[PDB]
C-alpha cells in the first residue's frame, strides 16, 4: 500500500528544570525543588559554595 | 556617633588570574554585613563578554561531525564556552579563527583585532588530525549580564550557544582587627576573589559599590505611599 516512507530525526537538548528527578547510589530518590542562585547557597570559609 | 568610612587600602595581583583587596577602616558589625553584601553582588550580576554565536562554513547543523577533527562539534562548542575575551569600546564584535594542519588549536590563532583581547591564549579549542582540513569560523561575541540560554532569545548555518556572562567563580571574605590607630575595634576586611582575568578587581568592586548604592537610592527615593 505504501509508496514511500520518510523518517526525520529531531534533536532536543534538555538541560534541567524544577520537577526533574535524580538520585545517587543508595536509592535516595529525589525530585529537584528549585534551581537557585549561587549566592543563596551556603559556602565554606574559603567561599566555595 | 560617627561612622568612619573605609577606603580600598590595598589591591594586590597575587596571580595573573586573580587578586585580593582590602577595605579599612571598618567598625563593629559592618564587617560581615558588607562582606555578605559585596560577595552576593560580586557573584550575582557583573558585566560579561561570553561568546554568543558561532558560524562554521563546513557545518550545516551542530550535531554533525567534520572530517579531520577528532572531537565532536558540541565538544568544540563547549571548549569555546570555556573561552574568555576582553573588549573595551564595542558592545559586539565578530572574531575570526582560521587554521588547518595537524596539531592543537588554541585561541592564539584567532584574529587579534584591537579591542578584542584574549585572556587565555593557551585555552585549547580542539585538535586537528589532517594536514589539509581548515577550520574557518566566525565568532559573534557581545556583552551581557548573568545567564542567557538559547531558548530565551529564540539562518540555518548559524548555531546558537547559551551565554555564561560571568567573569568570576570564587569569592570569600575575612574580617580581622586593624592596627591600634589610637582606636581599637577597627576592622580590616580582606576580600579574596578568583576571575578568568577579564575584569580588574577595582573595576568590579567600584561597580558593586555603584549598583548597590543605586539600589539604596530607592531607599533614598522612598516617597509617598
Amino acid at each position: 500500500g505504501v509508496l514511500k516512507i520518510v523518517k526525520v530525526y529531531l534533536a532536543v537538548k534538555r538541560r534541567i528544570q524544577p520537577g526533574d528527578k535524580m538520585a545517587g547510589r543508595h536509592g535516595n530518590k529525589g525530585v529537584i525543588s528549585k534551581i537557585n542562585p549561587i549566592e543563596d547557597m551556603p559556602y565554606d570559609e574559603n567561599g566555595t559554595p | 556617633t560617627e561612622f568612619l568610612k573605609p577606603r580600598l587600602v590595598d589591591i594586590e595581583q597575587v596571580s595573573s588570574t586573580h587578586a585580593k583587596v582590602t577595605l579599612e577602616p571598618l567598625e563593629r558589625g559592618f564587617g560581615h554585613t558588607l562582606g555578605n553584601a559585596l560577595r552576593r553582588i560580586l557573584l550575582s550580576s557583573m558585566p560579561g563578554c561570553a561568546v554568543t554565536e558561532v558560524e562554521i562554513d563546513g557545518v550545516l547543523h551542530e550535531y554533525s561531525t567534520k572530517e579531520g577533527v577528532q572531537e565532536d562539534i558540541l565538544e568544540i562548542l563547549l571548549n569555546l564556552k570555556g573561552l574568555a575575551v576582553r573588549v573595551q569600546g564595542k558592545d559586539e564584535v565578530i572574531l575570526t579563527l582560521n587554521k588547518s594542519g595537524i596539531g592543537p588549536v588554541t585561541a592564539a590563532d584567532i584574529t587579534h583585532d584591537g579591542d578584542v583581547e584574549i585572556v587565555k591564549p593557551q585555552h585549547v579549542i580542539c585538535h586537528l588530525t589532517d594536514e589539509n582540513a581548515s577550520i574557518s569560523m566566525r565568532i559573534k561575541v557581545q556583552r551581557g549580564r548573568g545567564y542567557v540560554p538559547a531558548s530565551t532569545r529564540i539562518p540555518i548555518g548559524r548555531l546558537l550557544v547559551d551565554a555564561c556572562y560571568s567573569p568570576v567563580e570564587r569569592i570569600a571574605y575575612n574580617v580581622e582587627a586593624a592596627r591600634v590607630e589610637q582606636r581599637t575595634d577597627l576592622d580590616k576586611l580582606v576580600i579574596e576573589m578568583e576571575t578568568n582575568g577579564t575584569i580588574d578587581p577595582e573595576e568590579a568592586i567600584r561597580r558593586a559599590a555603584t549598583i548597590l548604592a543605586e539600589q539604596l537610592e530607592a531607599f533614598v527615593d522612598l516617597r509617598d505611599v
